[PDB]
RNA sequence: UGGUUUGGCACCUCGAUGUCGGCUCGUCGCAUCCUGGGGCUGGAGCAGGUCCCAAGGGUUGGGCUGUUCGCCCAUUAAAGCG
RNA sequence: CGGGGGAUAAGCUCCGUGCGUCGAGAGGGAAACAGCCCAGAUCGCCGGCUAAGGCCCCUAAGCGUGUGCUAAGUGGAAAAGGAUGUGCAGUCGCGAAGACAACCAGGAGGUUGGCUUAGAAGCAGCCACCCUUGAAAGAGUGCGUAAUAGCUCACUGGUCAAGU
């Protein structure tokens, strides 16, 4: 559960959702990484979720990194009410992606039980998702 | 294992038979660990005792006139070399093949001239 | 340590815009520019495929002799751009040079050893700067690292290098760090 | 006869055969036995 | 429902380019 | 392919005639006739074999070579042997014996169940607890064989039933 | 996936679309209550748990609230969902 | 087409567009279908040439020609994911010094490695995951017993013969 401190303003428009991504397109830090392909936005739940998926399967050894922070917000009013009339409340935020971003890293001298785990994320969040290496 | 490793082996075996005075052939099939290892501690006073492959040993014969022992390596086969003596080697053999029931002498070699199973016995005795 | 030129044929482009550029991209030609001190820039063609067979064989790095309309050149890969999604090669900067050269060439180090069960590895640091003679260039630099407990901090400088060669960067910066390697109470409240 | 869109080789001993345009998995353990459908 | 998803499918005919009223 | 390329062997005591695509072969134990796929033809060697050629490397012509030649070489050595199957029946109280060209089971049921024998198939009984069938026909012999084992259910506890030869039953024990 | 409850859009009908249950009378789907056939079990057997195929027939009578819903009284194989 | 309100929902609503159409527009095309494609009706002619779409019969025109794919009525409904389906293009490894599978022998000795437990011997768990003889033994992928014990397997030798 990451959550920015505090904001200037505290809503904004929908997030924008073309192009191909800029930055950020090379895995680097650790030896392993994920990076996506279709365009969506995640959560903090799914962050934790996925880092606590990750975490569970990699146990003793390793160490992880993240490469996102969910601060763009969102808003949804409260239910069974006539639209209009005001703006609703932020409820949960998210952070955009686009093809190329690298998401997660991972560094585990055992490479099966790395790629294993990072399966297991992969198979987790809600878009297309393929791991990569270091090396060109 | 590695075409390296292939001379490497051939080269030994040709230099460890060159070094040596003679040498047998027998069969090493349903033999226990431990009577292997009884074997080994036996003959390693005098001879050493072996294992190698047919292809392996027939190209390694090559040089020297041995080559005629090409038709005995069919089936398992393994190598014991005599560099000390020549007859105690092969009585500790014939012995243990007579009290095991599981091993056949397939043949030796002796004065650049192959001999059968009844010669071997012959110069064994002798 | 010595290399040997690699030899390759390429043809000056007709048309110069992107059309024409990723029209040859698509029949399976990389466009690209050569230039240096010569003060004469030119722009060709390249096998996509021996570039490639080129490039994997000697490294990002490596010592390429061109011919054109039947003239030779000397020049090196300064620097590449990769698709990100279909990782093709669009273009290659070539810059020339003679034998006899001072060049600044960023190189790749790689590391390899034994780490104790109570230690973990990181790499910080990928690519250190080096500097050295264009036929003289290390393809890898290697570090072995052996029985290291607690901060063992492995600073650039500290790196055995070649003879003939220069070390650019500054040696205060960290290339390789070893660590106590991490407790799950720890690992768990990161990030909460 | 577990029904499942998805099958696997759970165990070493599974093998992966062809019927009549449905692909199932057949082992010695029927645990490890199931079709997808 | 399977009434909606008709229309819109049937939109994809060649013979007017994909586009056409009322989705 | 890997198992048509050899050709099947042919025995002096047994005749084998080709008339187009049909075969038919006549031996001690009998005849059979047969008709062969069309894409694969079939030619006599002088030697006393069998040769199947393929026309081409595709798909259908590998699997039928290989079905072509193992179907011929079974056929052949049926008609030269035949082929038998021995059967045994464990438990307290399970009988069989042999009445005329039919043959009745005991299993412990209330009503005693009989099975009628088709033709071309013969039943002999050596003792009350073991039994074999015999005939030419190894289809038939398998297709008898197992109607006859799937009288019983399963019973993996007490092994009542009936069990080939060689075959082994998992077991399992229920404490309660 | 279904559009079946609570919901959002006002597009056909204010020179009229008459309204909840009950009575009588059907017709259809299967996401199966029994009746039917199988398999896996932490399946001694009776008896249980789960999955698969299957829509020919049946699915009571009473007390309480107008009630829908719901609780309760006595059997049968069941007192099925829309 | 570029945007806001909305749950990135509506055949929803509110904007901007020397933007199209219908409204105030027949014909032909998509079965029917104002807002989609072509095309702008002064009138007559038992005349020729064409756009959009079509050429087995309904229904006018090709059961056209040349090279390739399809076993599913996919053609003629949709996603996460799964899989010894299949063709093309590219790899490194091994392969006549006998590849792969298949069909005989050996797969052992300190050893039950320590903590842990009633219990831990290879197989609840944690640490090294050390080493011996070798051809090969992995503190052993499992289905085996409370714990021993067996069935084994990993790599490897003996026979067949090239793809794996
Ligand atoms: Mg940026
Ligand atoms: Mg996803
Ligand atoms: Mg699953
Ligand atoms: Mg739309
Ligand atoms: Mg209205
Ligand atoms: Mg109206
Ligand atoms: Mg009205
Ligand atoms: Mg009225
Ligand atoms: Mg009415
Ligand atoms: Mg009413
Ligand atoms: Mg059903
Ligand atoms: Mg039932
Ligand atoms: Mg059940
Ligand atoms: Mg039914
Ligand atoms: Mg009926
Ligand atoms: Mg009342
Ligand atoms: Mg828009
Ligand atoms: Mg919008
Ligand atoms: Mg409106
Ligand atoms: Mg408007
Ligand atoms: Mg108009
Ligand atoms: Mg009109
Ligand atoms: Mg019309
Ligand atoms: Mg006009
Ligand atoms: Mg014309
Ligand atoms: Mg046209
Ligand atoms: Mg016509
Ligand atoms: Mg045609
Ligand atoms: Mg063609
Ligand atoms: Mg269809
Ligand atoms: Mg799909
Ligand atoms: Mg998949
Ligand atoms: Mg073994
Ligand atoms: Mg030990
Ligand atoms: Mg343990
Ligand atoms: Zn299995």
């Amino acid at each position: 559960m990451l959550i920015p401190r505090k904001v200037k303003h505290r809503k904004q428009h929908h997030p924008e959702q073309r192009g191909i991504a800029s930055g950020g397109t090379s895995v680097s830090f650790g030896d392993y990484g994920i990076q996506a392909l279709e365009h969506a936005y995640i959560t903090n739940r799914q962050i934790e979720s996925a880092r606590i998926a990750i975490n569970r399967h990699i146990k003793r050894g390793g160490k992880v990194w993240i490469n996102i922070f969910p601060d763009r917000p969102l808003t949804k009013k409260p239910a069974e009410t006539r639209m209009g009339s005001g703006k609703g409340s932020p409820e949960w935020w998210v952070a955009n992606v686009k093809p190329g971003r690298v998401l997660f890293e991972l560094s585990y001298p055992d490479e099966k039980t790395a790629r294993d785990a990072l399966t297991r994320a992969i198979h987790k969040l809600p878009i297309k998702a393929r791991i990569v290496t270091r090396e060109e | 294992m590695a075409k390296a490793d292939k001379a490497t082996a051939v080269a030994d075996i040709a230099e460890q038979f060159k070094a040596s005075t003679a040498t047998v052939v027998t069969e090493y099939r349903g033999l226990t660990v431990a009577n292997l290892a009884e074997l080994r501690r036996a003959l390693g006073d005098s001879a050493t005792y072996t294992v190698a492959k047919n292809t392996l040993v027939k190209r390694a014969a090559s040089e020297a006139g041995i080559e005629g022992l090409d038709e005995l390596f069919a089936g398992p086969t393994a190598i014991a070399f005599v560099k000390g003596e020549a007859v105690d080697a092969a009585k500790a053999i014939k012995k243990f093949a007579k009290d095991n029931k599981a091993l056949v002498i397939k043949g030796g070699y002796m004065d650049g001239k192959a001999l059968s199973v009844a010669d071997v016995e012959k110069i064994a005795d002798l | 340590t010595a290399n040997i030129p690699n030899k390759l044929t390429a043809n000056v482009r007709t048309r110069t815009g992107k059309g024409a550029s990723r029209q040859a991209r698509r029949d399976g030609k990389v466009p690209a520019v050569l230039y240096g001190h010569g003060t004469d820039p030119q722009h060709l063609e390249l096998n996509a495929r021996d570039f490639a067979a080129v490039l994997r064989s000697h490294g990002t790095n490596a010592i390429l002799t061109l011919d054109i309309e039947g003239t030779e050149q000397l020049a090196l890969t300064k620097a590449l751009d990769v698709h990100p999604i279909r990782r093709n090669i669009q273009h290659a900067d070539l810059l020339v040079v003679q034998r006899g050269e001072k060049v600044t060439v960023e190189v790749t180090v790689l590391v390899e050893g034994d780490a104790t069960p109570g230690t973990l590895v990181t790499q910080d640091a990928n690519t250190i700067e080096i500097e050295a003679e264009a036929l003289s260039i290390p393809e890898q630099l290697t570090v072995s690292v052996e029985g290291v407990e607690a901060g063992t901090q492995i600073t650039a400088g500290q790196i055995s290098l070649p003879e003939g060669v220069n070390l650019i960067s500054d040696p205060e910066l960290l290339v390789v760090n070893v660590v106590e390697a991490p407790s799950a109470e720890a690992l768990e409240e990161e990030g909460a | 006869m577990k029904v499942n869109p998805s099958v696997k080789p759970i165990c070493d001993k599974c093998r992966v055969i062809r019927r009549h345009g449905r692909v199932m998995v057949i082992c010695s353990d029927p645990r490890h036995k199931q079709r997808q459908g | 429902a399977k009434r909606g998803r008709k229309k819109r499918d049937r939109k994809h005919s060649k013979a007017n380019h994909g586009k056409r009223p009322n989705a | 392919s890997r198992i048509g390329k050899q050709p099947v062997p042919v025995p002096s005591g047994v005749d084998v005639t080709i008339n187009g695509q049909n075969l038919s072969v006549k031996g001690p134990k009998g005849t059979l006739t047969l008709d062969v796929a069309e894409p694969i033809s079939v030619s006599r060697a002088e030697d006393g074999a069998i040769v199947v050629t393929r026309p081409d490397d595709e798909r259908r012509s590998r699997s039928l070579h290989g079905l072509s030649r193992t179907l011929i070489a079974n056929l052949v050595t049926g008609v030269t042997e035949g082929y038998t199957q021995k059967m045994e029946i464990f438990g307290v109280g399970y009988r069989v014996q042999l009445k005329g060209q039919n043959l009745e089971f005991a299993l412990g049921y209330s009503h005693p169940v009989l099975i009628e024998a088709p033709e071309g198939i013969t039943f002999a009984v050596e003792s009350p607890t073991k039994f074999s069938v015999s005939g030419i026909d190894k289809q038939k012999v398998g297709q008898i064989s197992a109607v006859i084992r799937r009288l019983r259910r399963p019973d993996p506890y007490k092994g009542k039933g009936v069990r080939y030869e060689g075959e082994q039953i998992r077991r399992k024990v229920g404490k309660t």
